[PDB]
Parts: C-alpha cells; structure tokens; sequence
C-alpha cells in the first residue's frame, strides 16, 4: 500500500524536497527538513493516514496523495 | 436474541412404469426397458404405479437471554437432547437429535445512548444418520449449522436485525411413453408426474435493554408459587422440616 | 452432513450395491421357521445365507488391508 | 442459586399408509408403492394404521447453597446417578444417567452493600444414547449442558436473573393418497395426520 | 422412454456490518426427500453449503465498495441410487469467486 | 463435621397399550402400531397392562 | 447477483410484536398456562 | 481466551474434520452390546472402529512431525 | 474403592450391555446335563453358547486395538 | 500451477506408471458388489486390489528413503 | 513492584504471549491421570505436552541470544 | 515426608491417580492362578493386564520428556 | 516496509523458490481432514509433508551457516 | 485400455492355459436347466464344477502368496 | 560395463547361486495352467514356489543387514 | 570455465567412481512403475536403491570431515 | 479461470490468463448408450497474456 | 488501536509540536 510505498521511498536521504510534477533565514531552516524524518502509519478502522512533519511537508504530501488514488474502473470478462 | 424458523413444503408423486417380456414359439424374445431375458422366460410383464401426496409446514421460535457488564466478555452455550416416540413397545428402539446454541458477546456503551456489541454465534443440530421411518424426519426438524462474526450498534430499547436466510425451490418433471402417452383415450395410463415445491425462511433478530434494579417479587416467592401449583412442595413434612428452615430464612 | 471416511465408503459400496439384502434374509427366515420341511424354502435359504456369508467376508477383509496400508504410510511420515 | 425448569409437550399420530400388489392372470402385475413382484406373487395389498396420542410434562427445581469470605475462591460440584424402574425382576435390566453440576465463584464487597461475584457455572447430563424402552426416556427428564461466564453485582438480600432459555416449536403434516383422499364419503380413511407441539423454558 | 426436466432454486443470504470491519457467514442445511416406502425403507439427502466473507468501505461520492469471496455448492456424494431421487433434490456445482467491486 | 442426607420418593405406572394385526381373506392386511405382516398373519392383537 | 444498502434506523415494529403475531397465529403461544405464566412474565417485561 | 498454538490447530482440524465420530462409535457399540451376534451390527462397528484407529494414528504422528520440525528450527536460533 | 479405567469402562459396557448373559449360560448347561436328549434344550443351548462365544471373541479383539491406539501415541511422546 | 518438488515427482512416477489402476480397483469393486459370488469377479478383484495394495506400499517406502537421504546431507551443512 | 530489565521483558513476552499454558498442562495431566486409557484424552494431551516443550525451548534460547550480544558490546567499553 | 522434585510429582500423579490398580492386577492374578480356565477371569485379567500395560508405559515415557526439557535449559546457563 | 538484508533475501529465495507449496500443504490437510482414509489422498499428503519438512530444514540451516560466516569476519575488525 | 501388472500377467497365464473352460461351464448349466434328470448331463456337470472350484482356489492362493512375497521386499526398503 | 557394488555382489550371488529358479518357476506354472488338476504338477509347483519364496526372503534380508552395518560406521566418520 | 576446488573433486570421485548410478536407479524405477509386482524386478531394484542410499551417505560424510579439518586450522591462523 | 487485467492508452485491454477445462479421466459408464448420453472433453491448460 | 498508532508514530524524535490541521523565554 501507500504506508509502505512512500515510507521506503524517502529512505535515508537527509535532504529537502522541491516540487511535484505529474524572511529568508527563517524560511531556510524550515526548508532544512530531512526527507527521512517523515513517519507515516496506517489506521484501518477509519480508512485514513496518519502523517507528521513540519508546516509545509504536511501540506506537500497532501498534493501527492490527491493524485495517487484514482477511482478504478470495472471490466467484465466473457 | 431471537431465533425463529419457518419451513413450508409440499410434494406429489403420480404415475406408473411398465416392464417385462413375452416369448413366442422359442423364436423371438421381446424385452421392454431392461428386462433381462437371462432371469425370466415366461414371466409376463408387470407394472409399478405410484400415488402419494403430502404437505409439510414447520415453525420453531427460541430465545436465549443473558446479561453481562460493560467491557467484559460473556459466554453462553447449551445443548438439549430431544427424543420422540417411535411406534412400538416390544419391537423397541429410539431416536434422538441434539440442539446446540451458543452466544458470545463483549459489549460497550456509547455517547448517544446506543449499545455496541460484538457477536459470534453458532446454531443447529448435529448430523445424525438415523430416523429411518417416514414421519420420524417429520417428527424432528433440522436446521443448518451457522456462524456469524459482526459488530453492530443499536439504540437503547429498540431492535435490530443481525442476519438471515430465505430459500425457495421448485421441481417439475413429466415421464412418459413416447408413442402411447399422447393419445386422448388412455394416455393418462402411461404418464408419470412428480412436482415439488419448497420454501423456507430463517432469521435472527436482536434487542438489548439496560437493567439497573433488582427483581420484584423475590425468587423464593416465585418458586413457592411453583411448588404449590405443581403439587410438589415439601415443607409440610415434619422430618424434612428441620433442615429446610435451617437453610431458608438464615 | 453425516461424515463417512473412505473405509466407511468402501463398506457403503456394499450397502448401496445391494438394494434390500438385509430385508431378503429376514423374509426368507420367517417362512422357514413357520414350516421347516419345505424343499423350496431350504434351497432358497441355503443360497442367500452363503451369499450373505461371502458378503460379510468380502467387506471385512478389504477394510483390514486398507487399515494396514493407512497405518504403514503414517508411520513413514516422520 | 436457583435452577428451575418447566417442560410441557404433546404429540398425536393418526392415519394409515397403504402398499402391496395384485397380479392378473400371470399376464399383468399391479404393484402399489414399490412392492417388487420379484419377491411376491400372491401377497395382496396391506395397510398400516397408527392411532396414538400423548401429553408429556416435566418439572425440576434445584438450589445449591454455600457461604464464603470476601475475595477468596470457592468450588462446588456434584453428580448424582439417577435410576428408574424398568419393568421386570426376572426379565431384568436397568438404565441410569448422571447429572453433573459445577459452580465456581469469587465474591467481594462494595461500599453501598452490594456484592460483586465472578461466576462460571455448568449443569446437566451427558449425551447418552441409552434408555431403550419407551417410558424410560419419560422416566428420566433431560436438561441441557450449560456454561455461563459473567461478573455481576447485586444488592444485599435480593435476587437477580443470570440467564435463561425458552423455546417454542410447532409441526404439522398430513400424508394421503391424491385422488381417493378427496371423496366426500370416506376420504379421511386414506390420511395420515400427525400434529406436534412442544414448549420449554429454562432459567437460572 | 421420454421425459423433460426443469428445476428452479432461488436463495438469498442477508447480513449487515459496519464500515472497514470484516464479517463472516456460512450455512449448510441438509435437505431430505421422501423415498417411497415405510417398511422397505431407506432415505437419501443432500447438503447446500454457502459461505460469504466480506470487508466493505465507503467512498467520497456515495458509492459502496465491497471485497467478496464466496463459496457455494454440495459435496460430491455418490448416493441417491433410484431415478427420481436425483430429480427429487437438485444439484449445483461447487463454486468460488474472488472479486472487489464498487 | 456433620454429613446428613434425607431421601424420599414415589412412582406410579398404570395403563395399557395395544398392538397387533388381523388379516382378511389374504386380500387385505390391517396392522395396528407397526406390526409387520411379513412375520405374522394370524396372531391376533394383544395388550399389555401395567399397574 | 449482489446489492448493498445503507441502514440507519432501528426496526419498526418491534420483533417481540412481530413474533407475537407469529406465535398466536402459528398456534404455539404458552402464556395461557397458569403455571408457566409466572416465570415467563418475570423474565419478559423486566 | 484459553490459548491454543499451531500444534493445537493442526490437531484441531482432525477434530473438526469429523462431525460426530465420537458419538457414532458409541452409538454403534450400544446397539452391538445389547445383542453381540448380529452380522449387521458387527460389520457396522468394524468399519467405524477401523476408521477411529486410523483417526488417532493420523492425529498423533502428524503432531509429532511438527514438533520435530520446530525443535530443529529453535535449535538454530542461538 | 476399586479403581476403574477407560479400558475398564469399555469392558464394563460389554458386561452391562448384556443383562444376564453370565447367568443364562450357566442355567442352560444344568438343564442339558439332566436330560441330554431333549430337542428343545439342545437348540436353545446352541444359540446361547454361540452368542457367548462371539461375545468373548468380540471383547478381546476390541481391547487389543485400543491398547495399540494408546501404545502408538505414548511411543510418540519422546 | 501447483508446484512439485523431486519427492513429489518420484511419487508422481508411480502415479503415471500405472495407467488407470485407481479406476480399475473401483471398477472391480462395483462389479463385485453387485453379485459377490462370481468366481470371475472374485479372481479379478483379488488380483487388482492386491496389485493396488503393493502399489501404495512401494510408493510410501520409496519416498521414505529419500527423506532420510536428504536429511543426512543437510545436517552436514553446518 | 518486581523489577524487570529488558532481558526480563523478552522472557516476559513469552510469559504474556501465552494466556494459560501453565494451567492447561496441569489441568490436562490431572484429567489424564484420572483415566489414562482414553484416546480422546491422550491426543489432547500429546498436543498440550508438546506445546509446553516448544514454549520453553523458544523462551530459553532467545534470552541466551541477547546475552552474548550484550556481552560483545560491554567488552568494548574499556 | 517424602521429598519430591518436579519429576517426582509427575510420576506421583499416576500412582495417586489410580486407587488400587496395583492391587487389582495382583488380585486378579491370584484368583486366576487357582483356576486358569474361567472366561470371566480370563477376560478380566486380559483387560487388567492391558490397563497395567498402558499404565507403566504412559508414566515412564512422560517423565523422560520432562527430563529432556529441563536438560536443554540448564545448558544455556553459562 | 519490511527491511531486507541479504539474510532476508536468502530466506526469501526459499519462499519465492516454491510457487504455492504453502497453499498445497494447507489444501492437502483440508482434503485430508475431510476424509483421512483415502490412499490416493494419503500418498499425495505424504509427499507434500515430506517436501515441507525439507523446505524448512534447508532454509533454516543455510541461514545458520551464513550467520556464523559474518561474525568471524566482523570479529577481525578491531 | 486395461492396464496390466505382474499378477495380471500371472492371472492371464491361467486364462490362456485353458482354452474355453469359462465357456464350457456355461454350456453345462444350459443343458441342465432344460432337462434336469439326465445322468449323462449330471456326470458331465460334476466334472466341470469341481474343475472350476480347484481353478479359483489355486489362483487365489497364488496371488495371495506373491502379495506377501512382494510386501516382504517392499517392507525391506527402509 | 554394468557397475556392481558390494551389496550388488551379494545379491547377484543369489541369482547365480540358483541355476534356473527363474526358469523352473515359470516352466512349472506354464505346465500347471494348461491342466490344473494333475497332482504331479501340483506337487511339482508347490515345491518350486516354496523354494523361490524362501529364495527372495533370504535375498532381501542379506542386503539389509550389511546395509545396517554400513549405516552404523558412516555416522562414526566425523 | 566451471572452477573446481579440492573439496569439489573429493565428492566428484564418488560420482566418477560409480558409472551410471543416476541412470540405473531411474531405469529400474521406470521398469518398476510399469509393473510393480515382479520379485525379479523388486530384488534388482532393492539392490540398486540400497546402494544409492549408502552412496550419498558415504559421499556427504567425507566432505563434512574435510570441512571440519580446514575449519579447525583456519581459526588458528591469526 | 484466474486473471489479472489492465488497461491501455488507446482503449485496448490486456489480461493475463490461465484457464483449465474438462472432466477427470474416469473409465466408467460401461453400457453402450450411456457414454453416448453424456459426452466427454479432454483436459486443457492455457497460460497466455493477451491484449 | 489508538494506544499503538500514535505511540509508534512518535518513536524517538525529541522535538516540540506545532498546530493540528485536519514570560517569553520561559514560555
């Protein structure tokens, strides 16, 4: 699932992250977040994700998961 | 929890079937429908006619009740053995089926007043190849084994279904002789009809209620209404008197 | 469903293989005990009892061998 | 603790069922209901009529008593073997059933006077295929095996239900011959009726 | 000899559950039929097993998605020796499905 | 310690039950209560009384 | 075939009302006996 | 819950695999002990006794295998 | 108190399964030796002796199998 | 596709080594059970069942030797 | 409060991982000793006795593993 | 007071589990040796010998198992 | 995400090396528990059980060998 | 196509050694039922039934011995 | 060159130790099956079957003992 | 080029020391699976199967010895 | 039949098929018209990806 | 349950926390 895919995706890699394609000193220290510091756990009984992070990466990975589960289509064999 | 069963059926059987053989002059042997000439040479043709119809309808309604506290488990199971009177006292035999029922719950409360329970139940009789005669299977009905595992919440004092089962079934057949079964004179002498129709419903409903107060009247008052009406109260005897009053009122 | 093992089913093939052989012995016995001097009844009962003797002998020798086959394989498990 | 059972039942059986065979001239053989002509050539058609009705009712009431201290366990179990008189002293036989019952408890006190206990109880007989004669199963009643596992607190001196079991059941059937079971003169001569009704309550 | 045969059976199991929790159900009744004979007596019978295991979930738009696995049928029984006995009780093949569907 | 038991009982059994068979002309066979005609043709119906 | 449906409300009328229409029409109701009457109402209505 | 291991679960499938085999041996013995000279009762009880022997033989040797499988694995822990 | 095992309980069931089979053999022998020419007493004694002969043969072979059931499991302890 | 190892393949060679022997025993028993007094049917079923009896015994002992062959080599790994 | 180290907690995980096996072995021995000839009681007891053997073997070897891991680290202190 | 280890207590439960089985084997032998032709005494002593056979075999193999459980644990002390 | 070392990957090669042996052992037990007396089912089950016995023994012994190889090299670090 | 083992080849040697002995018995039954009072037909029927009786008895003991000869070798595999 | 081990050489010695036992059994069976009522052929075939029966038992047991000699020494290599 | 050490070559001498044992076991099984009741084929197969059991056992134990010779000295290098 | 399908860009559907069909090989139905009454078909196995 | 989800979420991680979206030096 998700809570294994993007966990091991950000394995290691003390690095910040950029932009998804399908004030300076304060903003740089929050832009000095580790990619490996993301910790994600699943929770089945409400079909939900528990994510955690700094003030932009919680907003950031919201943009990933909104373009990751699409409604699947039915196909009938004969 | 409420166990309620409804059963309904009917069955008919009508018609005959013919076979045998005749011989002519030791020169030809004609055999209709698998009549082997190796066992019979002069034995003429026989028949076998069936005519029988019956209707069956059955009902069973049972409820176990029990209480428990919040957030603790509670187990219940039961199995009685039911007999029935096979006709015969010297040529004597008996037959019997058991009836197991089990309920295991683990409840909790809610905020709005609903009660949520965690159910798993099994019910039915054991598979006994017995009850050889016709009305004996009519005498004791059978029910399938079942298993549920489901959480459900329900508001206080009202009722909720937990699961059920319906089934309807037909059977129609006509067996006949090809040439001779269609002439309008005696064409009904060569037919064989046997219809069948059955339908059955089985459902479990449930309802809880909270209980706080003790029971009015007392149980000892209740059983004294039992024995004095069943004709078995034994407080009158002045030899059993001593021990019973020594235990009863303290 | 009433359970039947394979040795139950081997003994059941004799049970389903004869229609009413348990009935045929009992009916032939009642006519012999009513009149034990009829040559038609003695020769009918001699045939069916010897048939019933080989009936029980052929079932019971077959079940004993498959028991020993089954006991020989399970010992060779471990 | 109070064990109380009420039993009441009845059963009726009435009607007949027909079978047999006729032969004609050693030219035709008419056989009603699976009478094979390979076993019979001159035995004419027979009937088999049943007429019997009975009512059955049974009651059993039992109480175990024991005392204990607070917070300590206490065990009790019992099993008597009950006999009944099968008719015969020279032609003699017996049949018998055991009755196991077990209770294990652990009480404690409260502040207001209630007593909280942790119960597990069993009662009944073992499933014994025995008691071969007719009135022998009537002679000794049966009770189901049971199991409770429940904690309960109850105010002092009063009583509380702990769990019970009721059952109601019907059964109706009529077996008859289709054409001749409809003539208005003696059409009830070809029926086979057997109603059945039973109901049973059991509570601790 | 000629005959025509036609048979019908319609059955439904019902149950409820909560979202995102599993729920199991299975059933097997044993159905008998009246073999003709009371003294020359015998019987024959077939079971009808049915099993359903589910795990549902919700959607955003209102659709309901379920994860099904079901089994149904009778056991392979060599029995019912007479002709109308197999006509008396119909048979259905053993089956297995495994499919998610919204 | 005192072990003390008291026992008291009574039991009754009264009444009869009837069965058997008659035959008519080797043309009809009437059987009361499971009396098979294949073992008996002329033994008339009996009773069994208990008191 | 399959079909789900959402269920929100409890069941109207009560089950005990339903089965009492069942039992009094199927012919097995046992509240009439004045010896089993006591215990049955002692458990039923509280 | 009274705990039951994996070795319990292999032996429990044999217990659940037969429906009422403990009853069927006892019921066939009760009809046999009343009159132990009936060939229909001896042959019915012979099938069930030989079936019950192979039941216990298959149960006891199979649990013995998984005990010996695990002890070789538990030995390779340290 | 005389102790009774499971094999004692199986062997007691053959003894309790028959009412007075130990009595009926002894009573039939004393009547034959008083008058060993009565056809009613010889035919009655052949039937009762053959039931008791098959009685002892069926008991001793059944205890032998259940001994072997127990001996196969106890051997699988160690 | 059900996977099959070498011990499956040795036992499969016995299964493929006989053409329809599992059927022929079944065919000889059903023909024997219809009329269990025919010497032509008696001689066919004793021959085919005893052939099938030695079939299973040769099958079960061959797999048993290679188990002890494989287990002696794997023990000599460490 | 009984003090418990981490090595205690590993051994406690076997103790808390099973609910009542120490009770079930003692209860199964007492029912067996009442009637030590019942095959239904022996097969239940073979499973529970073999279960207690694998319980302690898996328990004692795991604590043994963490001791040598700790002993390898502590020597590298000085 | 007899000192008793754990291996003593398992073996003591068989001795106390039977009331007077040691008497019943000796007493049935003493009644048998006076007249070793009574089928009631032969069948009772065959039964009692089989109870004594399963009694000693279940005691001695079970104590052997608990010795082997303990000896594997004590080695992992040092 | 399950982390996987080389020792995880070697044990995974045994897991991926058999296609559906985990299914075939479980399905053959389910077919065995329905009728544990069929020689066609017994001979099929003997093969699959012996295949599963060598499966875990070859898997667990190889990792045990490879465990001891790494610790001798790591000891020669300091 | 009917598969044939070594005992099939042994039993076929009995089948080819006699030309039409299975055929000749059928003619003597057909001649007796037409006229069961001819001494020439009675003397013909005594010879062929006793020859067919020794035919089945000599075949069945030979297949029974070679089963135990083969089983003695197959038991000596492991 | 057909390879021959030491166990092959003991078993090959049985084939050469008897001159034409494979011939004498086959020739005596072929003469008996042509006319299975001659006492000179019955007495000749009883002798030849019994020598070949004792032949294979002595053949099969001799290779097994030296095998058991070999299996005891090879474990004592390492 | 497949490299071969000294330890490969010692086990290879057993493979080259026997001529066609992988072929001879398989051909005797194929002749056995075609007709699994011939004592001439069983005794030939008994000789070849028992030699192959001692073949792999003698092969595998020698390599185990040479493994243990090198491992005691190589630890004593440093 | 056991399948695992997928979509494409142009509208094609690619599925991964493995199918089996037939009866087990049972030599039975001995009389002449009985085997004519119910036909037999051979066992088969396919294993194929297809769009 | 609850007492495992947000338990294993915060393993380690000596850090303060901010704001949930679905005196100064002392403070």
């Amino acid at each position: 699932g998700i809570a294994t895919a993007i966990e091991r995706l950000l394995q290691g890699e003390e690095q910040p992250l950029g932009n998804i394609v399908s004030m300076s000193l304060q903003e740089a220290l929050k832009q000095n977040a580790a990619a490996g510091n993301i910790k994600i756990v699943a929770y089945p009984d409400t079909n939900s994700l528990l994510v955690k992070g700094t003030a932009e990466q919680v907003h950031f990975i919201e943009m990933l998961v909104k373009a990751l589960d699409v409604a699947k289509r039915h196909v009938e064999l004969s | 929890l409420w166990i309620v069963d409804l059963n309904k059926s009917d069955l008919e059987r009508l018609g005959t079937s013919w076979s045998g053989s005749i011989t002519i002059g030791d020169k030809l042997g004609v055999s209709l429908n698998q009549s082997s000439i190796s066992t019979l040479d002069g034995s003429r043709f026989i028949a076998a006619v069936n005519a029988l119809e019956e209707k069956k309808q059955a009902t069973v309604v049972s409820r176990p009740v029990l209480l428990t506290q919040e957030n603790v488990p509670a187990i219940f199971d039961n199995n009685r053995t039911f007999y029935t009177k096979l006709i015969g006292e010297r040529n004597v035999a008996l037959e019997h089926v058991t009836y197991g029922t089990m309920i295991r719950v683990l409840p909790r409360f809610s905020a709005d007043g609903q009660i949520e329970m965690s159910l798993d139940i099994e019910d039915g009789n054991d598979k006994t190849p017995q009850s050889d005669t016709t009305t004996s299977v009519d005498a004791l009905p059978e029910v399938g084994r079942t298993l549920i595992s489901t959480i459900a919440r329900v508001p206080h004092g009202k009722s909720l279904l937990v699961g059920g089962y319906t089934r309807d079934a037909n059977t129609d057949t006509v067996q006949s002789i090809p040439f001779l079964g269609k002439l309008p004179l005696i064409g009904s002498l060569f037919r064989y009809s046997s219809k069948n129709k059955s339908n059955v419903v089985r459902v479990f409903m449930i309802e809880p209620k909270e209980i706080v107060d003790p029971l009015t009247p007392d149980a000892s008052e209740s059983v004294n209404n039992i024995l004095k009406q069943s004709g078995a109260w034994s407080g009158d005897d002045k030899l059993q008197k001593w021990v019973r009053v020594y235990l009863d009122r303290g | 469903t009433p359970w039947s093992g394979y040795l139950d089913d081997v003994s059941a093939k004799f049970d389903t293989g004869v229609d009413n052989l348990q009935t045929q012995v009992t009916e032939a016995l009642d006519k012999l005990a009513a009149k034990p001097s009829d040559p038609a009844l003695l020769a009918a009962y001699q045939s069916k009892l010897s048939e019933y003797n080989l009936y029980r002998n052929a079932q019971s020798n077959t079940v004993k061998v498959f028991k020993d086959i089954d006991a020989a394989i399970i010992q060779n498990f471990r």
